[PDB]
């Protein structure tokens, strides 16, 4: 989900539902989600070891 | 008209009184079409009026068709071939069963054309083959026509039915392909369907069934085996009826 | 019940880079002929009169 | 082990960012790519539906002589269940290696360009390879999907749950393959025919049949109908043993285990595209597939009227249905071609229903946990349905010779002794039906009387061939998965067929019951190749070869495909095994 | 007497007034020869029709022969009774053996 | 790139299983009912880590 | 290379129909102005 | 056919058989086992049937 | 007060009318039915699976969270796999104070 | 399993039921034909002794 | 809740009254298929707090 490559679901209901069900807390998983073109911003721990 | 035919009880008002009619024509002026006309085109007071406009002409082309079939298969026919496709030496003897195999098509087709709706007919390219014709007696809809379909009589259009199994159309498309004693076959130019990728006869399962805007069409069998049929001397459709069916069925092209 | 032919055969070598005047060929399948079935239209249990 | 002295663990969980991407189901480059160059007539046995034509009683005979052709000719796709494993990963002795390509999907060569629902005989000719889709994860063939790995995940989840008691088991497996087995339990089922009206009308009946069987056979008697179990313990749970009873009360607690297994690996979430949590997750719970014994119109009530459903085609006449709420001897024309599905079911008929049910939500589920599960468990590739002439089973029904008993005298009890007794040698002639109560030993007693007073109450017509179709559903249903089938045939006023007896005419070959399977779970390798006048050509592919007449669905385009119905006929696994390894076959995907 | 050879004979009042004992004798005692020169109305498949309301509607007259065997019918289900507001509906498992000696 | 290789490294399906790690593959436990290893064969094999 | 047989294209090759004689008198070559359809 | 024309006789014989000794009777002949399995499977005891 | 604890839930059947003598009424969530709750007569359809693994108490008789027994000794009890010998005392333990 | 695991430490030492008293209460409790005369007892008794 | 009523009809003015709020979203203490470590990574509890 961290790329735009595929037709999605649909049931646009049951998608947003597994977009954030896949996004909740994933080190490689961004915060404010894809704009048109860009990044997705991969986010920073606040430390590594 | 509907209480006059009420209160009359008038279930049909062709079955309206005289002075009812005509009391009535006093009243209202733009009634004078479906109650005094001899033949209107467009059938009066019904409520398919629309629908058996339709029906007539899917009725009038296959008499057209019919008496057309019959017409260069009158006897016992020479109809040697028309196209160039070469045999291996086994390969004959599946003609073997093209002589046995052939009288049952010509009933199922026609059968077919029967079977299908006409409003799933005039998908199909004979009804727009017309209309590249009753244009010609005008850009018929959805542009289907190519650009070079209007050049010569040599652009014929195609529809492609199953031979074996059931006899069942293979298109969605009409697959207009240029044809040249004898005369090889040539393409035009250009989601996906299976049977639109052969020559007309190239090959065995198939039935070919192109048409001009000459609307001298052709019925190409596997082989080279094809003959040219006059439906033009079996189309009759008159042009006030069929101005009503042109302008319906014409877009005017920018 | 065979098609007449008006000549009997030739063996024509056929290099690939020399086809000049171009021809084609006919299509056979490879299954034996009991299979390509029947030309079958029935007719339905209703009808329209 | 990390960068360090340090562990580190890598689950299938871990799989969560990777696998449940909406591209699993993108395949539109996928068909196109492999269109080009097509494949040949691949005389398409399974790759093909078929609209229903006619009435079912004689559609064999329709798709006998049809498929008379094509089927000696070659073989189907699947020869694999020969195959071992990397037998399909070398070159040789796959040609459709090339046609696996996707662990969602299937490629095969199917018909061109005729629209699915239509037609007996496509044309034979150029050939199509387009997709199905493969729906739960026992689809995939069995030599990437090894047998023992299937019974290793069953016996796993074996653990810590209720199973079946393993002497009650012996009990319904000698009953489910006996061969001489009384016809008058074929005949009764139908009877009731699910009514919960019939069935506490004729209570001694349930009675004594089971009474009188057991000491026959230590074994179950009326055992291939989940609703006739299921009264069987309420209604009848007090005049038995003990012994007896445990076997039935045994075999639904097992289908209460069974049941709950699927909720304790779901999570909560909202409501879906109409369906819940559960119908996504497993397939028991999608009230669009529905079970291929429906006596009643609960179904149909729910899987018509879903989101996903496309146009359930019933075609003897009219292709859409409209329904019975009640049905009598006059309602259950016998032998009629309309479509109507009757709702003759319930304990009230007074409070009759068309439009709202008497039954849980579980009901069917609990039918499709017995039929599709427990019954293969037991089946080892041997069972198959039939379609009912009940103009020919209600002519027998109500056909006892049960005497007036003198003024004064005694109840009948015994047959051999008591005169009086409707199964005495007195009270025996041939083609009545306490010959059958005589041809296979039922003690059924004077007091049968109670019985056709409620025979002629409700009746059934005759059984009709169901085809609904539907969509993928909410979750997988993407712009280039929009277009997908999945055909789900069953009949509605149908009897399993347990033991195909056709060594024996006491039943000529299919009087009243002609065969009709329905699916490849109940394709009769002895009912079938046994069928009326039959050609001997198809030995060869009936020995093998689940036969489907392709109206009542493909072997391509249903829920259920060939590999595990093999697996079903193969592990000589536990009972409890293979009811949670099917169960575990049966997760969506 | 319906003559079970020809399919033109069937009807309901000739069949309820048989008795289901006399019924058993007569189908196995018949002409295996059927015959074709007199059809039915309602089409064969209405002859086997007009045959089982013969049977069924019949077995309230072998039933009437016995009615001083049987018991009356209880309610077998919930709902069928008239004083609802303060007691239920009960329902009778009929399990029990329906004879009067 | 060059090879189009890929190295497997010491790893299995127990932590059980994985104790027999440290003391080389000479009586490392292959496989017991189900729980696989692979030992490493890597250039990285025998090494600092 | 290529190996195959051959024989020359030419118009004087027919392919033999039989005809029942009752082919148009079927219902579908004989159409009235109007059909119950 | 002449086997349930004497199929009481065949249901005799082998339980009085079966008193005597824990054997089956009629092992002999396939064709004869193909018939008590099929017709006499009422009127026999379980241990024998 | 005067209540009685009905073990099996019997809805597949309209002998009794479901609930004619006995009106259920969950009084915690050790006590609530899958088949007693969900297959009353006045139950919604809309909510048939969220009752499945959802003790349904109408809070005027207590909520999870100020029961003295919470959720996790109710669900030690439906999922457990020992036997009722050694689950007796395994819950039995499940009742020291902090 | 660890709060099932310390019952098994409590478990010697003290009474255990007998294995005929499992599967009679355990019955009982899953008999859907369980007989409703008994429940309007246990309401009729109602703790008078 | 207050003690409402009587206790006949208690339950059944429940499920029309909290029929709205309790199938809006799923509640917190419904975690029982969550497993250790599950737990305590920073996604799939957001309860984590």
């Amino acid at each position: 989900y961290l790329g735009r490559g595929a037709p999605p679901l649909l049931d646009n209901a049951a998608a947003v539902y597994l977009r954030n069900a896949v996004v909740a807390g994933n080190r490689l998983g961004p915060a404010q989600p894809l704009p048109v073109f860009g990044c997705a911003q991969v986010p920073r721990r606040a430390g590594m070891d | 008209l509907t209480e006059a035919c009420a209160a009359e009880r008038v279930v049909r008002p062709h079955q309206l009184s005289p002075a009812a009619q005509t009391a009535l024509l006093r009243r209202f002026p733009a009634l004078e079409g479906p109650l005094r006309h001899p033949r209107p085109v467009l059938q009066p007071f019904d409520i398919a009026a629309e629908v058996a406009f339709v029906a007539r002409i899917q009725i009038a082309c296959l008499r057209a068709l019919g008496h057309s079939i019959r017409a260069a298969l009158q006897g016992g026919p020479r109809i040697f071939q028309r196209l160039r496709y070469d045999f291996g030496p086994h390969q004959s003897e599946w003609l073997g069963e093209v002589t046995r195999r052939f009288p049952v098509l010509l009933e199922n087709l026609m059968r077919a054309l029967e079977g299908t709706a006409p409003d799933a007919f005039f998908h199909t390219a004979y009804a727009l083959a017309v209309l590249a014709h009753l244009g010609g007696q005008l850009v018929p809809l959805s542009d289907d026509i190519p650009a070079r379909f209007a050049d010569s009589d040599a652009h014929y259009a195609f529809d492609y039915y199953s031979t074996s199994g059931d006899t069942l159309r293979l298109t969605n498309r009409p697959i207009a392909v240029v044809i040249d004693e004898q005369s090889k076959c040539r393409f035009m130019e250009g989601p996906h369907r299976v049977c639109e990728q052969y020559l007309p006869g190239e090959s065995y399962a198939y039935l070919c069934l192109g048409f001009n805007r000459r609307l001298c069409g052709l019925v190409v069998f596997p082989g080279g085996f094809a003959f040219t049929i006059n439906t033009a001397a079996y189309l009759s459709l008159a042009d006030p009826v069929a101005r009503a069916v042109g302008l319906r069925f014409c877009r005017g092209a920018a | 019940m065979d098609p007449y032919y008006p000549f009997d055969a030739l063996d024509v070598w056929e290099h690939r880079r020399f086809i000049v005047a171009d021809s084609r060929s006919f299509i056979t399948p490879e299954f034996p002929r009991d299979f390509y079935m029947s030309p079958v239209f029935n007719i339905p249990r209703e009808t329209a009169a | 082990w990390g960068k360090d002295h340090q562990v580190l663990r890598l689950s299938m969980e871990n799989a969560v960012g990777t696998v449940c991407h909406p591209s699993l189901m993108n395949i539109d480059a996928a068909v196109g790519g492999v269109n080009h160059d097509p494949v040949e007539a691949a005389n398409p046995y399974g790759a093909y539906v078929a609209a229903p034509a006619g009435p079912g009683a004689d559609m064999q005979q329709r798709f006998l002589n049809a498929w008379r052709q094509r089927l000696a000719h070659g073989r189907v796709r699947w020869v694999a269940e020969c195959q071992m494993t990397a037998e399909q990963f070398m070159q040789p002795d796959n040609a459709n290696l090339a046609l696996e390509l996707h662990p969602a999907f299937d490629f095969f060569a199917g018909v061109a360009d005729v629209e699915l629902p239509g037609g007996e005989v496509p044309p034979a000719g150029p050939g199509a390879i387009q997709a199905t889709w493969r729906v739960v994860n026992g689809n995939l063939p069995l030599a990437l999907c090894p047998v023992a790995f299937r019974d290793a995940r069953g016996l796993e989840l074996g653990v810590g749950r209720h199973a079946m008691a393993p002497a009650t088991i012996a009990a319904v497996r000698g009953a489910f393959e006996d061969r001489s087995y009384p016809a008058v339990f074929y005949l009764l089922q139908a009877a009731i025919h699910g009514n919960e009206h019939v069935f506490c009308a004729l209570a001694r009946l349930v009675t004594q049949c089971i009474t009188s069987y057991w000491n026959n056979t230590r074994c179950a008697a009326f055992v291939n109908d989940y609703s006739l179990v299921s009264y069987i313990v309420t209604y009848l749970g007090g005049d038995l043993p003990e012994e007896c009873m445990a076997v039935y009360r045994d075999l639904v607690a097992h289908v209460e285990a069974l049941a709950q297994l699927v909720d304790d690996f779901t999570l909560p979430g909202p409501e879906l595209g109409g369906q819940a949590q559960a119908e996504l997750n497993h397939l028991m719970r999608d009230p669009a597939l529905l079970p291929p014994l429906v006596w009643d119109c609960d179904g149909l009530m729910r899987h018509a009227a879903l989101d996903r459903h496309r146009d359930c085609r019933i075609d003897a006449g009219g292709h859409e249905p409209v329904y019975a709420a009640a049905c009598n001897v006059a309602t259950a024309d016998f032998n009629r071609n309309d479509g109507r599905l009757l709702h003759n079911t319930q304990a009230r008929a007074a409070d009759a229903a068309d439009d709202r049910p008497h039954r849980p939500a579980d009901w069917t589920v609990h039918h499709k946990i017995y039929y599709y599960v427990l019954v293969p468990a037991f089946s080892r590739g041997r069972c198959c349905t039939a379609g009912v002439r009940f103009d020919r089973v209600y002519a027998t029904l109500q056909n006892m010779v049960v005497p007036e008993i003198a003024p004064g005298e005694e109840c009948p009890s015994d047959p051999v002794t008591d005169p009086a007794h409707p199964l005495h040698p007195a009270n025996l002639v041939a083609n009545t039906v306490k010959r059958m109560f005589h041809n296979g030993r039922v003690v059924v007693d004077g007091p049968a009387m109670l019985t056709l007073q409620v025979l002629a109450h409700n009746m059934a017509e005759r059984t009709t061939a169901l085809l609904c179709s539907a969509a993928p559903d909410a979750g997988a249903n993407t712009a280039s998965t929009a277009n997908m089938r999945i055909f789900d045939g069953a009949l509605h006023a149908g009897v399993l067929l347990m033991a195909p007896q056709h060594l024996d005419h006491t039943i000529q070959n299919g009087e009243y019951f002609y065969v009709l399977p329905v699916h490849a779970l109940f394709a009769g390798a002895d009912h079938v190749a046994n069928a009326p006048n039959f050609p001997p050509a198809l030995r060869d592919l009936a020995r093998d070869v689940p036969l489907v007449p392709p109206a009542l669905g493909a072997n391509y385009f249903s829920s259920i495909r060939q590999p595990v119905v093999q697996h079903a006929r193969e592990s000589a696994a536990g009972e409890n095994a293979l009811t949670y390894a099917l169960m575990a076959g049966y997760f969506k995907m | 007497a319906p003559q079970f050879h020809r399919p033109s004979t069937i009807t309901a009042d000739n069949v309820r007034a048989l008795g289901m004992r006399g019924l058993v004798l007569a189908t196995n005692n018949a002409q295996f020869i059927m015959d074709n020169s007199y059809p039915h109305p309602h089409g064969t498949q209405g002859a086997v029709r007009e045959f089982l309301r013969g049977q069924a509607a019949a077995l309230t007259d072998l039933g009437v022969t016995h009615a001083n065997n049987t018991f009356a019918p209880q309610p077998m289900f919930a709902g069928d009774a008239a004083a609802e507001w303060l007691r239920p509906s009960f329902g009778l498992k009929r399990t029990y053996s329906p004879f009067v000696v | 790139g060059l090879f189009q290789e890929a190295y497997p490294i010491t790893c299995a399906s127990d932590p059980a299983l994985l104790r027999s790690a440290r003391d080389g593959e000479a009586h490392a436990r292959e496989t017991h009912f189900t729980q696989y290893l692979i030992y490493d064969a890597s250039p990285l094999k025998g090494l600092s880590l």
